[PDB]
RNA sequence: CGCGGUGCAUUAGCUAGUUGGUGAGGUAACGGCUCACCAAGGCCACGAUGCAUAGCCGACCUGAGAGGGUGAUCGGCCACAC
RNA sequence: GACGGUAUCUAACCAGAAAGCCACGGCUAACUACGUGCCAGCAGCCGCGGUAAUACGUAGGUGGCAAGCGUUGUCCGGAUUUAUUGGGCGUAAAGCGAGCGCAGGCGGUUUCUUAAGUCUGAUGUGAAAGCCCCCGGCUCAACCGGGGAGGGUCAUUGGAAACU
RNA sequence: GGAGGUAUGACAA
């Protein structure tokens, strides 16, 4: 399935991700079409960077997210949108 | 790795006080070694190049791959001189600040200083003597080791400071105040050697 | 030469090749070939230790060993330093270089690897030679 | 062209010794080739020969300021890039940017700071023979040219031909 | 509107086989080294729907799906006899 | 056989040059003659004539020296050889001796030199360097 | 499908479902992909065929650059699973 | 929360437990003594050694690097020593013994035409990581991350056509 | 004045 996830990066002890869009099938680290932000929790809170309007529109085109990236577009407010315009 | 071995040796090898003091070259100024004294044979452009660079590196007790990167790093700069850029790289180091600022009377007691924790950089902490330090920042004697004599000694025995330095004996803390500038280095270098030979 | 010339026929460079082929090859028992291997270090089997005459402006006996390889290439080697625990059947390390004076050495023997004993009381370029040290 | 009223200052590219043969042996004689210059676009120089070191150098230096040609300089860098020959040496020098220094080895690196050429890129093709390497150097300091020269000779204006 | 398929101008050289034809292009690629102007004539086998082209006769051919094993181009007209 | 009349042009004046004669004379065509007015209002030659007579048209030079002896001219060099022809572009356009001399560029626009190609943004075959 | 990237001519000829066509079958689909039938065409000195070698690439090392050499780790395409 | 009572921070204590490798005739920075006596041995090249060895071996001393150093093996460069950039053929290597000519390579002046080559505008793509530039976090650094730049004898369309 | 033709010798140093 195409899905909206997010892949590891940095060294080790001190991790970072960015938020891709990936297929299923591909591996963790390798085929993916787009990057739409990036991720860490190594701040004292989370830390977050995004690009809401390419997520959306593979929300809308179908993708299906992980449930922390789930979580993270729910503290940036793209899920409650891509509802209001599934409304 | 560091050098623990003579001070005065390496001097007069050289044929330069490198402490500015010159009881590293008085009453023997000729290079070490039972051959040391007697007539001296001629010597080469690489011998002449070659000494240039381990005056610095044995001025600031770096090691060559060190040397090597910060001679680097000083090329890729275009807004200046090259090895005046050089010489400031090797001024911003914690090494050779807290010797400009009369906090240590010599470079190897001045990197103990650095490494065993005594100093501060904007109130934290600092082990590393080749750490960078940009113009505008503060160093600072940690407020817990203010009180050995060593440094006491070595600061209110302190000739008169640089031009291009800021500092409070109360405080002791300072700081640069330029980027620093050329002329005020030590002139007895010919930095164009050490750009020929690592032209090569 | 034309341009024309240089797209008829292009610059063949001048072909380059080792001073130690028998590094440069292997062997498989399997398909029994030369496997072409850059290896910079080899075992064999001294199959002759003796000594040999160089040439003209020197005047000595040269140490040589005659040795099977792992790769089944027999090669000639020196035996560097001053004495050796070495015999016909003695294994042996083998590294690269020529000896100048006689022709058919490309070789040399290593010191401290295998049988080869290290040399004795060389305090003195001793990593070379292969001696630990006099504590 | 003339010395006078200059500070040559001189350095010293080789002394090959070098032999005659006679029933008696071998004359062995020291031959010197010295370039000597002024720091400002002034220089020469001079082969000398002697049975002594010090000899062939005054000999040599006192054939080299009789021997004096001028390069021209902008910013301590030569106008154009230049290719000379003499007998078996070419050299080809370039001008080169501000604080890249010199690029050579000696002799041309000996000629070129003695001429006042602070900052080039040069390299040597062919032989190594100091002299003629030397030789094809000034050649190609002569080759060399001035844009206030040219445009007199052309009659274009400086701008007018730079562009 | 839609995309535009290849499209290529040749020559005739032989025309001995039913509904089909081969086509030469004549190109001029440098040498990649040696930069000389080299000559280049690739060549192609185009469906003729009538065999009407002729030898040595100037043409054009658009791809297509192969409609053989070598065909892949589409005649489409016929310039100089 | 004549392989190549616009390097015969360029040696011809070399030759000239050389012996530090006055004048040419040639069987002339159109891009020599642009050539020629190039040289002529850059200022490597004093003046250039036309001669017309049925076989072709001839072209005459008269060369330019700062003194009797001092040559404005150096030395010429082809570098479409033909065998080896040399187009570049925009960018790839050389500078002869850092704006010291000049190389002639024949272009869409006509035959014009480095100053006009690079300032235009265009490029095209170059001919001729003048050091 | 265009174009491109390795050595040998002490390897000059190669192919016969091979080349094309009319039908039929067949595949997710085009087409000799397959069968019959008709014709003898088709490829090549711009290097076919054969022999050897090799996974290709982003990239890595070096170099003034042009280029050379490599294709380990990471990613992409391919191929394989005694 | 496997890592993990690890990172990290605090305090007590000991200079105390913590430096070696290669080279030193020239190319190449670095010199003397003793033994040995074309033997032992050294050697990247030139070459040292035959009773006074700065070249062997040891000792002292010095120099270059430094938790590494040296050596082999492989690749590049220097090597313009396969020369497109960027070489040559009278004597050094090399002009076939000489000619007739298929193919190819090249080709006089010039009008018109085209536009294959060439030049050129815009658009797309050239994944990410990496090189490079600016930023920022790891006690700095390596490293890590963000942003950017560039990269194609690349492709479509649209013009010129001086030159081939 | 100049051009074309007309028996053995050790090795190294
Ligand atoms: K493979
Ligand atoms: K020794
Ligand atoms: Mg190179
Ligand atoms: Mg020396
Ligand atoms: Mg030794
Ligand atoms: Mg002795
Ligand atoms: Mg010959
Ligand atoms: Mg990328």
């Amino acid at each position: 399935a195409v899905k909206i996830r997010l892949k590891r990066m940095g060294s080790k002890k001190s991790p970072f991700y960015r938020i891709v869009v990936a297929d299923s099938r591909s591996p963790r680290d390798g085929r993916f079409i787009e990057t739409v932000g990036t991720y860490n929790p190594l701040k004292d809170p989370a830390e977050v960077v995004l690009k809401e309007d390419l997520v959306l529109d593979w929300l809308s085109k179908g993708a299906q997210p992980s449930d922390t990236v789930r979580n993270i577009l729910s503290k940036e407010g793209v899920m409650k949108k891509h509802h209001e315009a599934k409304n | 790795s560091r050098y623990t071995g003579p001070s005065w040796k390496v001097s007069r090898r050289l044929g330069i006080s490198l402490s500015g003091t010159g009881k590293e070259l008085a009453r023997r100024p000729y290079k070490p070694g039972q051959h040391g004294p007697n007539s001296r044979g001629k010597v080469s452009e690489y011998g002449m190049q070659l000494t240039e660079k381990q005056k610095l590196r044995h001025m600031y007790g770096m090691n060559e791959r060190q040397f090597r990167t910060l001679f680097i790093k000083a090329s890729k700069i275009k807004e200046g001189k090259h090895g005046v850029n050089f010489m400031v790289l090797l001024e911003q180091r914690l090494d050779n600040v807290v010797y400009r600022l009369g906090l240590a009377t010599t470079r190897r007691q001045a990197r103990q200083l650095v490494n065993h924790g005594h100093i501060t950089v904007d109130g934290k902490r600092v082990d590393i003597p080749s750490y960078h330090v940009e113009v505008g920042q503060v160093i600072g004697v940690r407020e817990k080791s203010q009180n050995i004599s060593t440094i006491k000694e070595a600061v209110e025995a302190t000739v008169g400071r640089p031009a291009f330095v800021s500092f409070d004996t109360e405080k002791l803390e300072g700081s640069f105040t330029r980027l620093p500038e050329r002329d005020e280095l030590y002139p007895e270098i010919d930095e164009a050697l050490v750009v020929e030979y690592y032209n090569q | 030469p034309t341009i024309n010339q240089l797209v008829r026929k292009p610059r063949k460079s001048k072909v380059e090749k080792s001073d130690s082929p028998a590094l440069n090859k292997g062997y498989n028992s399997f398909k029994k070939t030369q496997t072409n291997v850059n290896s910079p270090q080899k075992r064999g089997v001294c199959t002759r230790v003796g000594t040999m005459t160089p040439k003209k402006p020197n005047s000595a006996l040269r140490k040589y060993a005659r040795v099977r390889l792992s790769n089944l290439i027999e090669v000639t080697a020196y035996i560097p330093g001053i004495g050796h625990n070495l015999q016909e059947h003695s294994v042996v390390l083998l590294r690269g270089g020529r000896v100048k004076d006689l022709p058919g050495v490309r070789y040399h023997i290593v010191r401290g690897a295998l049988d080869t004993a290290g040399v004795n009381d060389r305090k003195q370029s001793r990593s070379k030679y292969g001696t630990k040290r006099p504590k | 062209i003339d010395p006078k009223h200059l500070e040559l200052e001189d350095r010293v590219v080789a002394i090959n010794r070098v032999t005659k043969v006679v029933k008696g042996g071998r004359r062995l004689r020291f031959a010197a080739l010295v370039v000597v210059g002024d720091k400002n676009g002034h220089v020469g120089f001079g082969t000398g020969k002697a049975q002594e070191v010090p000899e062939a150098i005054r000999k040599a230096i006192e054939d080299a300021k009789k021997n004096l040609v001028e390069v021209p300089m902008v910013g301590s860098t030569i106008p154009h890039e230049v290719i000379g020959v003499f007998g078996g040496g070419r050299i080809l020098m370039k001008p080169a940017v501000e604080g890249s220094g010199v690029a050579a080895g000696g002799p041309v690196r000996a000629v070129l700071e003695l001429a006042g050429v602070a900052d080039i890129t040069s390299k040597s093709l062919g032989s190594n023979t100091p002299i003629n390497v030397v030789r094809a150097t000034v050649e190609g300091l002569k080759q060399l040219k001035r844009a206030e020269e040219v445009a007199a000779l052309r009659g274009k204006s400086v701008e007018e031909i730079i562009g | 509107e839609r995309n535009q398929r290849k499209v290529y101008q040749g020559r005739v050289v032989s025309d001995k086989m039913d509904k089909t034809i081969t086509v030469v292009v004549e190109t001029k690629k440098n040498h990649p080294i040696y930069g000389k102007r080299m000559k280049y004539s690739k060549k192609y086998k185009a469906h003729d729907e009538n065999n009407t082209a002729k030898v040595g006769d100037i043409v054009k051919i658009m791809e297509t799906r192969p409609l053989s094993a070598t065909k892949r181009f589409r005649l489409l007209e016929v310039v100089e006899e | 056989v004549m392989t190549d009349p616009i390097a015969d042009f360029l040696t011809r004046i070399r030759n000239a040059n050389m012996v530090k004669h006055e004048t040419l004379e040639v069987p002339a065509s159109k891009i020599k003659r642009d050539i020629a007015e190039i040289l002529k209002r850059e200022g490597f030659i004093r003046d250039v004539e036309y001669i017309e007579d049925d076989k072709q048209g001839v072209i005459r030079v008269f060369l330019k020296y700062g003194k009797n002896e001092e040559r404005v001219i150096t030395n010429l060099k082809r570098i479409s050889k033909p065998g080896l022809r040399a187009y570049v572009k925009a960018d790839e356009v050389p500078k002869v001796l850092n704006g010291l001399g000049i190389a002639i560029i024949s272009t869409s626009e006509g035959v014009i030199t480095d100053k006009e190609a690079r300032a235009k943004n265009i490029g095209g075959e170059v001919i001729a360097y003048v050091w």
